[PDB]
């Protein structure tokens, strides 16, 4: 059977390069494609090769091994806006285009200034929700989801203040429960020793 | 630029009277493409008369051959009959055993 | 094994009389037609038995949808020429594709179009570039050659796929196309000594007139190769004799590896 | 100059429904496609149409049928919907046939799902949280948050306005949503959005805040028999005033 195989997912920093590989398994081969995809976004082409080597595109590059049945795309001075999903694409012999399943790349921002902190957000006089921000946080930590069926927790999120060039992490943990205090909503996760708690 | 055919008629074996051979009539090197081809027995189209695709050369030009079952008499004589865009009227070319 | 070659052709043809299709596609590996495909039956089809016994009815419908959008981009493309041109009338646009692989291992790969059954448009796989034989030529070649990765594709297609299906259509095929069939030889007058030979196969032959022991390619007439209808095929040569002196004629045939002689009394 | 078109965005259908998406493309193109993309594989190729006047079967041809009704347009078509078929649709064009080195131009997709019972159709709740003073005085600035919650299907479209027009900049919205009940095939899902602003521009008492959540769902076909409200498609939003 014709096979194409890439890994399901890299994670990167925000500047350094990136390298996605990609092997096949066809009945002949006609030329190698690489796309971007975005979230919720169409597939763009991005490359193709067909001969040996390497070729350069911006930021971006391409190599092909027809003898090692490998390419990879080579992604260099990694920005946020490269977080994406990246598809590689072989032509067999008829022409017919096998795809392989995508690789999600993930950026981490470069954090400057961090400044761990656990904040309570207002009350919403229309909810009976309590809503907690986990913010301005160090890429390397990560938010594990709840393990009370009544708390929600959200993954992180890259957040960007273009006036202030000032990027940060967030992620958000709300309930309806009346044991719920931010002080123990994120519980769960590793979080920095210096997390600030504002006091109740 | 076109290309007149050229028209060449023989058995598929030595022939011998009294025995069943195949008339061949080989038409190759012209274009364009559109060509009539006839076999003559005694100045008479021949009616059973089977033929190759349209064949291709690699300098452009197109080829086919015409053929029919028969067998050879010292009395009957074979021909074939030829019309392209490139001919005047019809070319004929006996078969000359 | 000796050489063989897979090649393909497109015809087309721009104003054709009524029932005449305005496509054809024919694909040959060496003098053997292998496949069809005409606009008015819109399919390709096996040209030989041993391509329909070994390859499965899903080539043949890929392939038939491929040919359905090539016989579009064929017309296209030639009325584009005829506009260029300025030509009216019918006029014709062909291209032809295709590998050889020698007797000694080595490769070729070709590509090639022409405008009224004459060069227009010639791939150089190793340059990467088009010859191009006039203006409207050279207009056509501009546009290809801007596009850098379909040359690069058609080098890949011609040194590396296109070999490897004339090797699965040669073992397709083995029975007929490996085979070697013997020429049957004779010699008369008619003046003139007639060297005739036929049966054989495959159709690659040499037949020459040799005078005192001596080759003089001048003073022979070469007769075509041609097929004979059964599979096999014919050829001769031809020399006129010097009744004014006593020389020593003799025939000599070449055909896959041997070599015959036939001496005139 | 629009490319390749693809309607709809989003669809709700119940099993047994018929359904057909548009595709156009004004690029002169010769050949499209219909894709489906689903979760932990590659594209898969429904039909093709090599050129105007012909298609055939691509890979997973069951279910389905398209009609190439000119050279712009290739719709596809599902007779009697199935839950497996719901996926994201993707329509696809190239120059020329599937043969060369000419790439692939898509549509935006269409996304998909094929329910047994509109029952578990749901819009979300949609609510505003206004900024945490300790944020404001340790960091001067301000994250509001909003929170679409209880939806079902992940059909929604969340945007911020400020001063009445969208704004993109300091936002930042979950790029997949959370299963409330993770267990659960058809769990309701929520979705969080943060919208961060200085503290100056917070604590100006003429700016406002809103959230809006755009909901696709039933329309007036759909057959309703529940005792809450049909969910039709619909916009739901919350919003928040500046505090001096
Ligand atoms: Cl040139
Ligand atoms: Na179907």
């Amino acid at each position: 059977g014709q096979n194409i195989d890439q890994p399901t997912e890299m994670t990167a920093t925000e500047g350094a390069i990136v390298q996605i590989n990609c092997t096949y398994q066809t009945s002949g081969f006609n030329g190698l494609f690489w796309y971007q995809q975005h979230a919720g976004e169409a597939p763009t082409f991005l490359s193709y090769n067909v001969l040996d080597g390497l070729e350069e595109k911006g930021r971006f590059s391409s190599f092909l091994s027809r003898s090692k049945g490998y390419s990879y795309l080579l992604l260099k001075e990694l920005q946020m806006k490269d977080s994406a999903s990246y598809l590689c694409a072989v032509k067999d012999s008829n022409y017919q285009l096998i795809w392989g399943a995508g690789t999600k790349l993930i950026i981490k921002p470069d954090i400057q200034n961090p400044d761990p902190a656990v904040y309570q957000l207002r009350d919403s006089k229309s909810s009976d929700k309590s809503v907690c921000l986990f913010t301005d946080f160090d890429s390397q930590t990560n938010v594990s989801q709840s393990k009370d069926s009544d708390v929600y927790i959200t993954d992180k999120c890259v957040l960007d203040m273009r006036s202030m060039d000032f990027k940060s992490n967030s992620a958000v943990a709300w309930s309806n429960k009346s044991d719920f205090a931010c002080a123990n909503a994120f519980n769960n996760s590793i979080i920095p020793e210096d997390t600030f708690f504002p006091s109740p | 630029i076109q290309r007149t055919p050229k028209i060449q008629v023989y058995s598929r074996h030595p022939a011998e009277n009294g025995k069943s051979n195949f008339l061949n009539c080989y038409v190759s090197g012209f274009h364009p493409s559109d060509i009539e081809v006839d076999l003559l027995k005694n100045g008479e189209r021949i009616e059973k008369v089977e033929h190759s695709d349209l064949s291709f050369s690699k300098d452009w030009s197109f080829y086919l051959l015409y053929y029919t079952e028969f067998t050879p008499t010292e009395k009957d004589e074979y021909a074939c009959r030829v019309n392209h865009v490139t001919l005047s009227q019809p070319k004929i070319v006996k078969w000359d055993r | 094994m000796r050489t063989h070659s897979l090649r393909y052709f497109r015809l087309g043809v721009s104003d054709p009389i009524h029932g005449v299709p305005e496509f054809i596609s024919v694909g040959y590996v060496d003098s053997h037609p292998i496949t069809t495909y005409d606009s008015v039956t819109r399919q390709k089809e096996p040209r030989a038995p041993w391509m329909a016994e070994n390859l499965a009815p899903d080539h043949w419908e890929r392939y038939t949808q491929l040919l359905r959008g090539w016989q579009q981009m064929f017309k296209v493309e030639l009325k584009r020429l005829q506009r260029h041109y300025n030509h009216s009338g019918s006029h014709t646009y062909q291209r032809m594709i295709g590998c050889e692989l020698l007797e000694d291992g080595s490769t070729t790969g070709f590509l090639q179009y022409a405008y009224d059954g004459q060069d227009f448009l010639i791939f150089n796989k190793d340059t990467l570039s088009w010859l191009a034989v006039d203006n409207v030529a050279h207009t056509i070649k501009q546009a290809w050659e801007a596009n850098q990765h379909e040359l690069l594709y058609q080098k890949n297609w011609l040194e590396e796929e296109c070999i490897a299906w004339l090797k699965r259509f040669l073992e397709y095929g083995k029975d007929t196309l490996q085979r070697t069939e013997p020429p049957l030889v004779r010699v008369n007058r008619k003046t003139a000594l007639f060297c005739k030979a036929h049966g054989f196969y495959p159709p690659e032959i040499y037949m020459t007139w040799m005078k005192n022991g001596e080759e003089i390619v001048q003073e022979i007439d070469y007769g075509d190769i041609l097929p004979s209808g059964d599979g096999t095929y014919q050829a001769w040569a031809s020399i006129e004799l010097d009744p004014q002196s006593s020389n020593l004629y003799s025939c000599h045939v070449e055909h896959s590896g041997v070599h015959m002689v036939l001496q005139v009394p | 100059n629009a490319g390749v078109t693809q309607t709809p965005k989003f669809q709700v259908l119940k099993t047994g429904q018929s359904m057909t998406l548009q595709c156009a493309q004004d690029m002169n193109h010769n050949s499209m496609y219909w894709y489906r993309q689903d979760p932990g594989m590659g594209l898969r190729l429904i039909y093709y149409s090599a050129s105007e006047g012909t298609t055939d079967k691509g890979e997973v041809p069951n279910g389905y049928n398209v009609s190439r009704l000119n050279k712009r347009e290739f719709s596809l078509r599902l007779e009697s919907a199935a839950p497996s078929q719901t996926s994201v649709y993707f329509c696809a064009s190239s120059v020329w046939t599937g043969e060369g080195s000419g790439e692939l131009f898509f549509g935006e997709g269409s996304r998909l799902t094929v329910l047994e019972d509109l029952k578990n159709v749901f819009p979300p709740e949609v609510a505003v949280f206004e900024p945490s003073e300790a944020e404001i005085s340790h960091t001067q600035k301000a994250t509001l948050v909003c929170l679409a919650t209880g939806f079902y299907p992940d059909h929604v479209e969340l945007s911020w306005w400020v001063n009445g027009k969208e704004v993109h900049s300091g936002v930042c919205t979950d790029p997949q949503p959370l299963k409330e009940q993770p267990a659960l095939n058809d769990s309701r899902y929520a979705l969080s959005s943060r919208l961060r602003v200085s503290a100056t521009f917070w604590q100006n008492p003429r700016n406002h805040f809103r959230c809006q959540v755009q909901f696709y769902g039933l329309s007036e076909n759909d057959e309703w028999t529940q005792d809450r409200a049909k969910p039709v498609t619909q916009i739901v939003s919350a919003e928040a005033w500046g505090r001096a």
